[PDB]
């Protein structure tokens, strides 16, 4: 009932539920952007509920390189992101 | 001049066909393998990709960068970048260059390896220029772009060696042969009915006597001559893919003497 | 995608004869062998290389 | 990855030499002596010539694991004949009949048109 | 003077984000994308 997700680079709030690997490479959306490298357990999306933390790290075998990073909106509206790394 | 001898039967920018004569095996197989594995030569080995709206990706396209041949005559008076006191690169390691390119016709726009802009002082060492041997003077066709696509890079290249990465090798094949009828029976022939209508005759066969089929076979004879080609692929001209080659050998027997010394 | 820039496994570039190749069959009428051995690709590896060749970059730039 | 990069196929790492000579206890006069960032490049040529030196008893060269460039090279010598010397007494050669044929090569590719 | 997105479709940068809508201007495409990094990218060409 706004008990609401937002893509943001999340910090450290009184919550904190954040992961083993950096944020260092989100952009403010909270979305790595084309181009650059990653790696580890990367952290490629970002994402919060204070902080409840619901952020998607890179598969830890895998590293590679972004290349496409592609939001929308759903039928039902909701914000997609879809982010491709090679 | 006493010694193993050489014998050149062709020649050509591209190739040099010759005969060693009174050698061991080792020393010619030896000599061939360094022509492929250790004559040093330059390559682009660094690629800084500004711009790349192209329809390859980056690292597809900055291996093809590796692979472009780039002159490699003066490549002595470059140092190793591993072995230069710079931080990184500069132009006693380095040739860096650039390349830009925009589709401005409405047709496809090519990008070729003449598109190579040179931007760092050579000390005029005839090295970094991409070779080109095709009667356009295009070189190679590195990437194709639409009306509307860009590509801007910048490449650093490197001196380096082909066991490293094969992009450094200046050598491609390598014709070797070696006793021609089979007189040494170093290799012995599969058939179905008979071995010699079988087997095709080797060109280097006419060089040499057949031999007569009451000759008893000849344990003592040893391999003492060889049917070489060498073939360049143009950074480094040929003659000079020998010279350096049977140089280069020269010198890693020359670091295990001067290790002996150190002991 | 592009004709690679050399022979996989002797090292002979072969990335500056795609458009002389296709040139030669088109405009000079040769079979794909004699083409072949015009650009002076004379072993089997080499040849294999642009015999085979899928030029796929040229449906890939007609997207916008 | 797990992969080794490149240049150790050519280069020394920190604390390793060219050479590492060892007494072989097998039999007298004889030494083994490994050779790091090597192959078979050197390692068939030194052997060879070793034995084209009759005061050389025994020679033979191994790489021991492809993946690593090493090489180790066991002399044996004459009583007498110290096995390093062999060695130079073999380098020494090899230099010299390439000296020669870079010469021969040097030679009759001026000799030359095209 | 900038960038941020781009329109999948209509090939026109966008920049916006949150009560700002997901959409466009002169093309009306739901479909966006992020825009490459300035960060510059190298490349070892091996
Ligand atoms: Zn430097
Ligand atoms: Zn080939
Ligand atoms: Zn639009």
């Amino acid at each position: 009932m706004s008990i609401t997700e937002t893509f943001e680079k999340p910090q450290r709030t009184n919550t904190l539920r954040m992961k083993h690997g950096t944020y260092d490479k989100l952009d403010d959306d909270g979305l790595i952007a084309p181009g650059v490298r990653v790696s580890g357990e990367d952290v490629i999306i970002g994402k919060t509920t204070s902080k409840r933390d619901a952020s998607t790290p890179l598969r830890s075998t895998e590293n590679g390189i972004v290349d496409q990073v592609l939001v929308t909106t759903n039928q039902d509206g909701l914000k997609f992101v879809k982010v491709r790394v090679r | 001049e006493e010694g193993p001898q050489v014998k050149i039967r062709e020649a050509s920018k591209d190739n040099v066909d010759f005969i060693l004569s009174n050698v061991d095996l080792a020393m010619a197989n030896s000599l061939r393998r360094v022509m492929i594995a250790e004559i040093p030569t330059l390559a682009i080995d660094s690629v800084e990709v500004e711009t790349n709206t192209t329809v390859l990706a980056d690292e597809f396209i900055a291996h093809r960068l590796g692979l472009i041949p780039l002159q490699s005559m003066d490549i002595e008076q470059l140092e190793y970048s591993r072995d230069c006191f710079c931080e990184d690169h500069c132009d006693k390691c380095s040739v860096v260059l650039t390349l830009q390119a925009f589709g401005e016709s409405e047709s496809t726009t090519n990008v070729y390896s003449k598109d190579l802009v040179i931007v760092s002082n050579l000390m005029g060492r005839n090295i970094g220029h991409p070779i080109i041997q095709d009667k356009e003077g295009n070189g190679v066709l590195i990437c194709k772009l639409r009306k509307g696509q860009e590509l801007k890079l910048t490449c650093v290249a490197k001196k380096g060696i082909a066991k490293e990465h094969a992009k450094w090798g200046p050598a491609a094949a390598i014709e070797f042969e070696y006793d021609p009828w089979n007189k040494l029976k170093h290799t012995d022939y599969w058939y179905e009915q008979d071995s010699a209508k079988e087997w095709p005759q080797s060109k280097n066969c006419e060089y040499e006597d057949p031999p007569n089929e009451g000759d008893p076979f000849d344990y003592k004879a040893q391999a003492d001559t060889f049917y070489m080609n060498v073939e360049s692929v143009g950074s480094i001209p040929v003659d000079q893919v020998v010279v350096r080659g049977i140089d280069t050998l020269q010198k890693k027997v020359a670091s295990i003497l001067l290790a002996l010394t150190q002991m | 995608m592009i004709v690679p820039v050399r022979c996989f496994s002797c090292g002979k570039v072969v990335g500056d004869k795609w458009e002389s190749y296709l040139n030669l069959l088109q405009e000079d009428e040769l079979d794909e062998g004699t083409a072949l051995s015009r650009l002076g690709l004379k072993r089997y590896c080499c040849r294999r290389m642009i015999l085979t060749h899928v030029d796929l970059i040229e449906k890939f730039l007609r997207y916008n | 990855m797990n992969a080794p990069d490149r240049f150790e196929l050519f280069l020394l790492g920190e604390g390793e030499s060219k050479l590492k000579i060892d007494p072989d206890t097998k039999a007298p006069n004889a030494v083994v002596i490994t050779f790091e960032k090597e192959d078979h490049t050197l390692g068939n040529l030194i052997r060879a010539e070793l034995l084209n030196d009759r005061k050389v008893l025994f020679a033979a060269y191994k790489v021991e694991h492809p993946f690593f460039a090493r090489f180790k090279l066991r002399i044996q010598t004459t009583e007498g004949y110290d096995p390093k010397d062999a060695l130079k007494n073999a380098c020494n050669s090899i230099i010299n009949k390439l000296g020669a044929l870079k010469t021969n090569f040097e030679t009759e590719w001026n000799l030359q048109t095209l | 003077a900038t960038l941020k997105y781009i329109c999948a479709e209509c090939s026109s940068k966008l920049s916006l984000s949150r009560t700002d809508a997901v959409r466009c201007k002169d093309c009306g495409h739901r479909i966006l994308l992020k825009a490459r990094t300035k960060r510059l990218v190298q490349f070892e060409a091996r």
